[PDB]
RNA sequence: UCGAUGUCGGCUCGUCGCAUCCUGGGGCUGAAGAAGGUCCCAAGGGUUGGGCUGUUCGCCCAUUAAAGCGGCACGCGAGCU
RNA sequence: CGAAUGCCGGCAUGAGUAACGAUAAAGAGGGUGAGAAUCCCUCUCGCCGUAAGCCCAAGGGUUCCUACGCAAUGGUCGUCAGCGUAGGGUUAGGCGGGACCUAAGGUGAAGCCGAAAGGCGUAGCCGAAGGGCAGCCGGUUAAUAUUCCGGCCCUUCCCGCAGGUGCGAUGGGGGGACGCUCUAGGCUAGGGGGACCGGAGCCAUGGACGAGCCCGGCCAGAAGCGCAGGGUGGGAGGUAGGCAAAUCCGCCUCCCAACAAGCUCUGCGUGGUGGGGAAGCCCGUACGGGUGACAACCCCCCGAAGCCAGGGAGCCAAGAAAAGCCUCUAAGCACAACCUGCGGGAACCCGUACCGCAAACCGACACAGGUGGGCGGGUGCAAGAGCACUCAGGCGCGCGGGAGAACCCUCGCCAAGGAACUCUGCAAGUUGGCCCCGUAACUUCGGGAGAAGGGGUGCUCCCUGGGGUGAUGAGCCCCGGGGAGCCGCAGUGAACAGGCUCUGGCGACUGUUUACCAAAAACACAGCUCUCUGCGAACUCGUAAGAGGAGGUAUAGGGAGCGACGCUUGCCCGGUGCCGGAAGGUCAAGGGGAGGGGUGCAAGCCCCGAACCGAAGCCCCGGUGAACGGCGGCCGUAACUAUAACGGUCCUAAGGUAGCGAAAUUCCUUGUCGGGUAAGUUCCGACCUGCACGAAAAGCGUAACGACCGGAGCGCUGUCUCGGCGAGGGACCCGGUGAAAUUGAACUGGCCGUGAAGAUGCGGCCUACCCGUGGCAGGACGAAAAGACCCCGUGGAGCUUUACUGCAGC
RNA sequence: CGAGCUAGCCCUGGCCAGGGUGAAGCUGGGGUGAGACCCAGUGGAGGCCCGAACCGGUGGGGGAUGCAAACCCCUCGGAUG
RNA sequence: GUGGUUCGUGGAGCCAUGGGGGAAUCUGGGCGGACCACCGCCUAAGGCUAAGUACUCCGGGUGACCGAUAGCGCACCAGUA
RNA sequence: CGCGGGGUGGAGCAGCCUGGUAGCUCGUCGGGCUCAUAACCCGAAGGUCGUCGGUUCAAAUCCGGCCCCCGCAACCA
RNA sequence: CCGAGGGUAGGGCCCGUGACUGGGGCGAAGUCGUAACAAGGUAGCUGUACCGGAAGGUGCGGCUGGA
RNA sequence: GUGGGAGAGGGUGGUGGAAUUCCCGGAGUAGCGGUGAAAUGCGCAGAUACCGGGAGGAACGCCGAUGGCGAAGGCAGCCACCUGGUCCACCCGUGACGCUGAGGCGCGAAAGCGUGGGGAGCAAACCGGAUUAGAUACCCGGGUAGUCCACGCCCUAAACG
């Protein structure tokens, strides 16, 4: 049957999105740590125009 | 009135529409006065505070006039007598000749032609509406004021009407449609008359649907849920509460009063 | 046997015991004959179809030479229901 | 290190075993090649065709096209590929999105709130398949084209000229601007027919040179015309309203219009011109090219759900916003500016390949699953997007070849009987579309109804009645009627298409639900009742601000129960709750200080501390059951017995009314009668000794409704007596690829014993040459899950309350 | 950190072939003092009916190291709310 | 009414404080564990102030530290696949 | 089988737990009123306390065993 | 073609019968009470309504066949 | 026809006063209610009785009659509107147009029913207190439907002269 990935551009930068992080107090800290770590990617790599 | 129907369709045999004869051959609203972007929406800032709300037709505002003291003097002639779906009173729009537009909720009587107006003043008649000391004890009314420029409040309903009881002071004592004696500033208008369209409460919605057109989900009772989500719940075959009758959130509902008791508002009441 | 021995009944498949229901042999009979009663020998084969109940079991209906009692993890779910 | 169902890794066993992913299906000839069932080509066959064909959007991200390649990927093969290497390929003022607008919702200056973090928040801003907005038809590439090219037609800006007018805003107004159902008129898309027109060709096999077969008879197109249709009154006075101003809009009051007459505005025809243009045949493809061709390009008919569109009518549940646009004026400015025509110039950013019901998206897979929008031909079947076949187009599902066992799956048929099957007619059958006859109880007059039960259905000829389009006609297309007659076992001859009835239980009904074992009698539901709430409402969320309630106001909003409708819902307020009681009793901080103490030589300083004054709550007095609840026992009595209308007595707060009753309640129980049956633990009707019904956790009924549950009968049948044969997909054999859970090691027999009590392994005896293949499941206390029952642990969680102790809240 | 699955609500769009049944209301006639009302014809209502798409998921069978960590076949519910 | 200190209401001071009341300027005020007397010690309600102390992203040195299942997760283009 | 409640004049009930004293209502019997019956009025009688044991100075009463009576329980499998 | 009849399906009326149930009539000397006729010891009767072992009571309006 | 008369004849709207019950203020105490007698009940939480104020419902004293009006059921404070019946005088008009009336249709007390409203007094049922052998009755203290209004039903009666 349908499953659960449905996969959609504008909801994914919209949600785990840069600036959606940096907006928040707890965001931000995730993008602390994943820089802190090392992570090639701090965020999601949505695409297209 | 009240139009019936021919059982063709179980429900829509018991079911029973409003009669809109007293319609006046209006309908489509008034822009300008009216209507307003009606933002529909069963919770506040997140949560849902109400339960049971949502879905139901889409609505526009009709944006009414409810404090009249705004055209003192100014006659204005009855135009038309509409549909107001925010509602269960009709509304009656009309046309001042101060040239402005502005829609009132209908009293029972007041026909399309009919002159009206506010004021000191104004002619004890229905649809004419003044300040609470110059109206004749006992008449009745609707569309009260409950204090000096702030709006009408009382007896708005459908058919609904107080009528004026006595004088005290800068006070009138009133009886409102719940059977309260109120004792209201001599300074709130209340137009004359009462409300209208009391057939009103006689229309058997008829289905399921029916409600929910009104905007109305489903209501669950809580003997049908579990403890987890409320008192009356489980444990087996139904049950009978089996304590003092409670909300969902666990106060008594069947007797436990609510006013909170040290109002100011008190000391202006005195009834039931 | 609880780091699992699937549990009632039914079905299918059998097989075994004899403390034998039938058929075979026999003694006594309050056995005239016919039909029984009762005990002894005997398991080779046989031991029906239905109504009701999940039923085992029963109670019926219609028959039969008879419509036997038990065991096999209340035989049989890596065979079925 | 030998064990931890240990951790990592490696390699075994099962095993050449199961499989190789829809039963839509393949056969051949010729290519290429080291190597072809699998790649290319041609012929034959088959499958899809409201798709398995096209066109978008999302998602994907080079998969596109081409050349060279097969180690791996491909469930086999591979010369092939969506795979490897390389190169090429995506062209826009008019398509989509942005230098436009607003929606929910975000964000948010002002402001408000919060220990911090932060939370709110009218303006504004952001936010879109919604509004707005200027491109149609062809042609070209191996691969892009509404993008390049051709033809034809538009839009903005900026600068000029030419002419008009008070021009002029983020401000005023108008407009934009709106539901559902049903719809008329005229068009178009699309389709059918043609004795007419245009075409290579073709007369086969008995006949046909014929108004024969076969193929095709269009596309776009400015202005102007025409045909439909949408919008809209025109004056003049007066004005105090549209938060300043308006000449605008609104509201009055007089005129002329009421008509679309007129203005505009779309749509459809026609249009200068521009393009396309079959079969067949010839070619060389991996495909396209050429000829047919000076191609013809005409007449009828059906016709939308699309267009005119803001069309119309009806109904209640009463149906976005903002901009563009029009208009109005304000500051300012009127040598500006704006409007109209005409030129010239300027016109940016991003997307554009390919897949896209799927081998390229979501499912670890070239996965029988999931995925929104548009087009979706013809014929027949009453209709249709159904069904059968078939255009265009696309496929034969990336292992094959044989065989013709058991067994399985899916399918087909069957003598006689037919429910004897079985928990159950589970399953399967019977029935089936349309037309016409004809249909009961009951009933809320609608229904029950497709009740039931019947007859008709093909083809041919004759006569004949209505329309529709054309003129009042031919044709073409729809509906009908009457009469003769033909052929088969059979005419909705194939495909799609209820078995019916009787009677109970529950629930009124359509709905809803345990996504992944329960679809129900459960939830919901209209409706009934109780209770709270006067509005800064009650209630809910929130520390607050705040919001929801509600831009509501007692005919309203919250909470609780009951649950259409009919007839009804008795008695108990003693206990619990809630409601009402300016009296009393108790009662905390606080007030009050009689009195006492500690130190001081003392003025003092510091402590206790009785009266008494002290809330709510509790106590106490009352009320209240559609509030939590409850609604008896033992004896005796009638002129046959029997039973008890009658009585006595004990105790309750009161001692279950009506109605119903062996029940979805009945233990004893298959109660006892009666009905159905040859036979009935079920079923139906009764009785009442109701273990342990009973009135809004409603009581007793109730037409209609039900994939609910029980009982019966008719019809029909492989369910059965009781099996049999047949079909295909597996199973089996051959070639190719090749798993798995499991596994202390094994050289792994029966019996009677024995052993921790159920032995291949111990004893005794019996049997037994070594190794496989298809089969059956009795066993290895067989595999699978550290038993989901049970107990245990001073293990854990969810839940409850007059358990304890706190907290929110009041 | 999650409502790209699922649940509800808010905003904005879209979809529902073709058949039945025939409510009100109209119009005509009948009726009356006026009515109620009754006949036709018209009309096109409805959590109405048959039935695709679509949304489901009733019974059975298959599948059960599957095509699939919910599938397939026949059958079946709703389908203008 | 609470927090801090060893101090858990204790005879409970001291130091901080949300609440109420609310002074004085040297003969003024706080403290020495309830309180009072005496004897003493300090001078609240403003602020700043090196050093000695902690740490190891980074450089260097040394190891009765490891030696590719060890040692950092990574000796290898690893916070990668 | 288990649990706990009950047997008292003719009937229904008290009386015990803090042992010594059996009470109520009805009925029964005698008398009265009435023409008579009942009602009513006046007087009277009536209990081995279910039984076998002992506990005490003394048992309806307290403690054991049977005898019937009633009510409850019988779950997880 | 019609057609006696036979078959099948569904209705209409009537008769018979049935566990059990409802009230009725009748049947010398069973039980409970006293409703009515005297002012019947609550004047009676009445339509309706609720209640009670039973006669019956009570509400509402009515009647003289009572005062 | 003309011109007059009486009337609680009917429907609608409005309005007045007496009394009851409740609430508020006052003042005031030790009992009030009730009956054959009582008790239940109410009252120091301040009753009864008395004064002041307010709310609400229903019924209209005197006039009133043995009276009037209507077809009956039935109809009563007062005012207005709409409206029916009817008697007298005058003998002007029509000119036999008449009587009854199966059926039909309308109306029809009280109680009862539906929907909504209202509810002061009263009051089935019901609860108490007495009475009695018992009382599911009479008597007493409470008390709900109903009694009242609108609309729609029901169609009965000692609807009796
Ligand atoms: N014929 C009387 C009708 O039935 C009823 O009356 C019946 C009963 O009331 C009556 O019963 C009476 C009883 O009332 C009276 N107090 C005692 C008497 N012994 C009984 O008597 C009855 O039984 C006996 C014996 O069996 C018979 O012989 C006698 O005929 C019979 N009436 O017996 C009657 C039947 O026979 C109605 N009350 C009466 O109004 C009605 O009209
Ligand atoms: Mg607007
Ligand atoms: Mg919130
Ligand atoms: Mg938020
Ligand atoms: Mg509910
Ligand atoms: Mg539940
Ligand atoms: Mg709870
Ligand atoms: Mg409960
Ligand atoms: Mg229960
Ligand atoms: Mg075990
Ligand atoms: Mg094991
Ligand atoms: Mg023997
Ligand atoms: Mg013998
Ligand atoms: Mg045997
Ligand atoms: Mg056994
Ligand atoms: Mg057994
Ligand atoms: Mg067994
Ligand atoms: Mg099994
Ligand atoms: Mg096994
Ligand atoms: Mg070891
Ligand atoms: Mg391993
Ligand atoms: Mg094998
Ligand atoms: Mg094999
Ligand atoms: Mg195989
Ligand atoms: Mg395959
Ligand atoms: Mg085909
Ligand atoms: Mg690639
Ligand atoms: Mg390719
Ligand atoms: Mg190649
Ligand atoms: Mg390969
Ligand atoms: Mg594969
Ligand atoms: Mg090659
Ligand atoms: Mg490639
Ligand atoms: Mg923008
Ligand atoms: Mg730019
Ligand atoms: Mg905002
Ligand atoms: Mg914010
Ligand atoms: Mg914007
Ligand atoms: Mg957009
Ligand atoms: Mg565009
Ligand atoms: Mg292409
Ligand atoms: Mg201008
Ligand atoms: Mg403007
Ligand atoms: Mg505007
Ligand atoms: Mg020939
Ligand atoms: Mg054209
Ligand atoms: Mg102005
Ligand atoms: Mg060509
Ligand atoms: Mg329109
Ligand atoms: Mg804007
Ligand atoms: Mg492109
Ligand atoms: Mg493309
Ligand atoms: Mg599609
Ligand atoms: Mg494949
Ligand atoms: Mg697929
Ligand atoms: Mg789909
Ligand atoms: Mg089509
Ligand atoms: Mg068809
Ligand atoms: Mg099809
Ligand atoms: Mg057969
Ligand atoms: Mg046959
Ligand atoms: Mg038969
Ligand atoms: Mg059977
Ligand atoms: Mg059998
Ligand atoms: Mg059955
Ligand atoms: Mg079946
Ligand atoms: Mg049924
Ligand atoms: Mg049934
Ligand atoms: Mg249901
Ligand atoms: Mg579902
Ligand atoms: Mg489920
Ligand atoms: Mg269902
Ligand atoms: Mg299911
Ligand atoms: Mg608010
Ligand atoms: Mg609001
Ligand atoms: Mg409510
Ligand atoms: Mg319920
Ligand atoms: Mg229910
Ligand atoms: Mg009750
Ligand atoms: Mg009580
Ligand atoms: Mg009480
Ligand atoms: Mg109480
Ligand atoms: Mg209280
Ligand atoms: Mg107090
Ligand atoms: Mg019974
Ligand atoms: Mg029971
Ligand atoms: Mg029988
Ligand atoms: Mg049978
Ligand atoms: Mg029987
Ligand atoms: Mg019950
Ligand atoms: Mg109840
Ligand atoms: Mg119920
Ligand atoms: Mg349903
Ligand atoms: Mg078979
Ligand atoms: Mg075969
Ligand atoms: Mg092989
Ligand atoms: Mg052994
Ligand atoms: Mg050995
Ligand atoms: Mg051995
Ligand atoms: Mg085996
Ligand atoms: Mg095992
Ligand atoms: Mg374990
Ligand atoms: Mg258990
Ligand atoms: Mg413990
Ligand atoms: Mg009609
Ligand atoms: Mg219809
Ligand atoms: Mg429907
Ligand atoms: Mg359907
Ligand atoms: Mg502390
Ligand atoms: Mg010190
Ligand atoms: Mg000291
Ligand atoms: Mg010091
Ligand atoms: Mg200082
Ligand atoms: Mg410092
Ligand atoms: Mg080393
Ligand atoms: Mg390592
Ligand atoms: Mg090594
Ligand atoms: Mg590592
Ligand atoms: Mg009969
Ligand atoms: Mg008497
Ligand atoms: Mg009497
Ligand atoms: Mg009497
Ligand atoms: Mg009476
Ligand atoms: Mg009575
Ligand atoms: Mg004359
Ligand atoms: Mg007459
Ligand atoms: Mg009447
Ligand atoms: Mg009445
Ligand atoms: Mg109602
Ligand atoms: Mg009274
Ligand atoms: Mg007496
Ligand atoms: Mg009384
Ligand atoms: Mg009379």
């Amino acid at each position: 049957m349908k499953r659960t990935w449905q996969p959609n551009r504008r909801k994914r930068a919209k949600t785990h999105g840069f600036r959606a992080r940096m907006r928040t107090p707890g965001g931000r800290k995730v993008l602390k740590r994943r820089r802190q770590k090392g992570r090639w990617r701090l965020t999601p790599a949505v695409r297209k125009r | 009135a009240v139009k019936k129907f021919k059982p063709y369709t179980p429900s829509r045999r018991f079911m029973t529409v409003a009669d809109f004869s007293e319609i006046t051959k209006t309908e489509p609203e008034k822009s300008l006065v009216k209507p307003l972007k009606k933002t529909g929406g069963r919770n506040n800032q997140g949560r849902i505070t109400v339960r049971f709300r949502g879905g139901g037709h889409k609505r526009l505002y009709r944006i009414i006039d409810f404090k009249r003291w705004d055209k003192v003097g100014i006659p204005a002639k009855v135009a038309a007598i509409e549909y107001d779906p925010n509602r269960s009173a009709r509304i009656a729009l009309l046309h001042y000749v101060d040239g402005e537009k502005r829609y009132i909720i209908a009293p029972d009587g007041l026909q399309v032609g009919q002159q009206v107006v506010a004021g000191p003043d104004a002619p004890i008649q229905v649809g004419n509406a003044l300040p609470l000391r110059f109206i004749p004890v006992g008449t009745v009314v609707h569309a009260v004021e409950l204090e000096p420029k702030k709006g009408a409040k009382l007896a708005r309903a459908a058919g609904t009407s107080a009528q004026i009881q006595g004088r005290e002071g800068d006070y009138v004592i009133l009886r409102l449609p719940s059977g309260e004696l109120r004792k209201v500033h001599g300074e709130c208008y209340a137009t004359v008359g009462a409300v209208g369209n009391a057939d009103h409460k006689n229309i058997v919605l008829g289905k399921a649907g029916r409600s929910r057109w009104l905007g109305r989900r489903p209501h669950v009772r809580g003997a049908a849920m579990n403890p987890v989500d409320h008192p009356h719940g489980g444990g087996e075959g139904r049950a009978p509460r089996g304590r003092p009758p409670a909300s969902p959130w666990g106060w008594q509902t069947k007797g436990l009063k609510t006013r909170k008791r040290r109002k100011p508002s008190s000391r202006f009441i005195i009834a039931r």
